[PDB]
């Protein structure tokens, strides 16, 4: 099957500016290339077909070009509704079709360092035999961040999970939670609980911590 | 109106069979191919196969050939996707889509809304709700964070509001994570003025309809 490779994986562009997304085919496909937009929770929708032709409702700021093995989708002035994932699809010899792996187009804004908060496990939870410790990174940009948990100065690995929000529609920031899960027995045998946050907006990493029982 | 309407959300156990459907309306269903597309959680689109409902001719992707059955009942203007024995790895959103003919040839010109399929050994379970209490070190005249941890439920979803819907600004309810136990967990947080901690009540309202579990948690400083 013909392999479709999109780049970049994530494109960050400011509203009102131009975005150019790329898609490469492993074999020539002439102009037999479509592009779809997909927003979170929603079905994909056809935007461009035969490499350069817009579907009927599609605004003129969207265009496509290319033939053979290299193709682009350009959005000449970005509107808020345009930030989404875009997939390319080849159909050189239908029914043999394949999709690219997608490019996420997100909103570029000024860097915002996270506000960081740590939460100890509740006494009620501890009755259950498990302790959850939560670290919140609030309203930051860009999305990339590193969170490290330390318990009595030992770096924890393998016992945490993260969740991140979609980009906020008003301020274009993200928030992220990291949850450390430990047994009650382990929680009660250690004292200092810390989450260290590294982000390009912070000159040095920020650590928030608590001492169990204080 | 030209549309494809898919069947509802499914939650199944490994080894169970499953048939989901895609009904066309507003056009001549027997004149166009339908395709099925899989989208695993956090992943891209994968083509599974095509069927021509007018005669049930099928063209499967090599990846899915022999793994799923695509069928059609033209008397019902409906295409189907079927598994005889589900695996947890079949957890995904499934889309059906019409293949263009004449207009937009060979593209997917009309999409169904998707059918979410979750396959897990887990059983329905309501969450436990715990406070994420505002820190005693919260900056005076500044901003404090507080929240609720909604732990150990299945299947999705849970809904969370704050103060019965009266508090919305500053709220972040995170996407759920699937834990290694097979149960989901999420937190909902909000930032508020530190000066409000003594005077304003903060209650998260949690509902897990699948288990009919409804909880209100008051969150306050220790």
């Amino acid at each position: 099957e013909i392999v479709m490779t999109q780049s970049p994986a994530t494109l960050s562009v400011s509203p009102g500016e131009r975005a150019t997304l790329s898609c490469r085919a492993s074999e020539s496909i002439s102009s037999n290339l479509a592009w779809y937009q997909q927003k979170p929770g929603q079905a994909p929708r056809l935007f461009i077909y035969t490499a350069s032709t817009r579907a009927t409702d599609i605004p003129a700021r969207f265009s496509g070009s290319g033939s053979g093995t290299e193709f682009t989708l350009t959005i000449s002035s970005l509107q808020s509704e345009d930030f989404a994932v875009y997939y390319c699809q080849q159909y050189n010899n239908w029914p043999s079709i394949t999709f690219g792996q997608g490019t996420r187009l997100e909103i570029k804004r000024t860097v915002a360092a996270p506000s960081v908060f740590i939460f100890p496990p509740s006494d009620e939870q501890l009755k259950s035999g498990t302790a959850s410790v939560v670290c919140l990174l609030n309203n930051f940009y860009p999305r990339e961040a590193k969170v490290q948990w330390k318990v009595d100065n030992a770096l924890q690995s393998g016992n945490s999970q993260e969740s991140v929000t979609e980009q906020d529609s008003k301020d274009s920031t993200y928030s992220l939670s990291s949850t450390l899960t430990l047994s009650k027995a382990d929680y009660e045998k250690h004292k200092v609980y810390a989450c260290e946050v590294t982000h390009q907006g912070l000159s040095s990493p920020v650590t928030k911590s608590f001492n169990r029982g204080e | 109106e030209v549309q494809l309407v898919q069947s509802g959300t499914e939650v199944k156990k490994p080894g169970e069979s499953l048939k989901i459907s895609c009904k066309g309306s507003g056009y001549t269903v027997t004149s166009y191919w339908i395709g099925w597309v899989r989208q695993m959680p956090g992943k891209g689109l994968e083509w599974m196969g095509f069927i021509y409902p007018g005669d049930s001719e099928t063209r499967y992707s090599p990846t899915f050939q022999g793994q799923v059955t695509i069928s059609a009942d033209k008397s019902f203007n409906t295409a189907f996707l079927q598994w005889s024995s589900l695996k947890a790895s079949d957890t995904a959103m499934y889309y059906c889509a019409r293949v263009g003919s004449g207009w937009y040839p060979y593209t997917f010109d009309i999409w169904g809304q998707g059918t979410m399929v979750t396959v897990s050994s887990a059983s329905t379970k309501g969450p436990s709700v715990f406070p994420l209490a505002p820190s005693s070190k919260s900056t005076s005249g500044g901003t404090a964070a507080l929240g609720c941890l909604v732990k150990d439920y299945f299947p999705e979803p849970v809904t969370v509001s704050w103060n019965s819907g009266a508090l919305t600004s500053g709220v972040h309810t995170f996407p759920a994570v699937l834990q290694s136990s097979g149960l989901y967990s999420l937190s909902s947080v909000v930032t508020v003025p530190s000066s409000s901690l003594g005077t304003q009540t903060y209650i998260c309202n949690v509902n897990h309809k699948p288990s009919n579990t409804k909880v209100d948690k008051k969150v306050e400083p220790k």
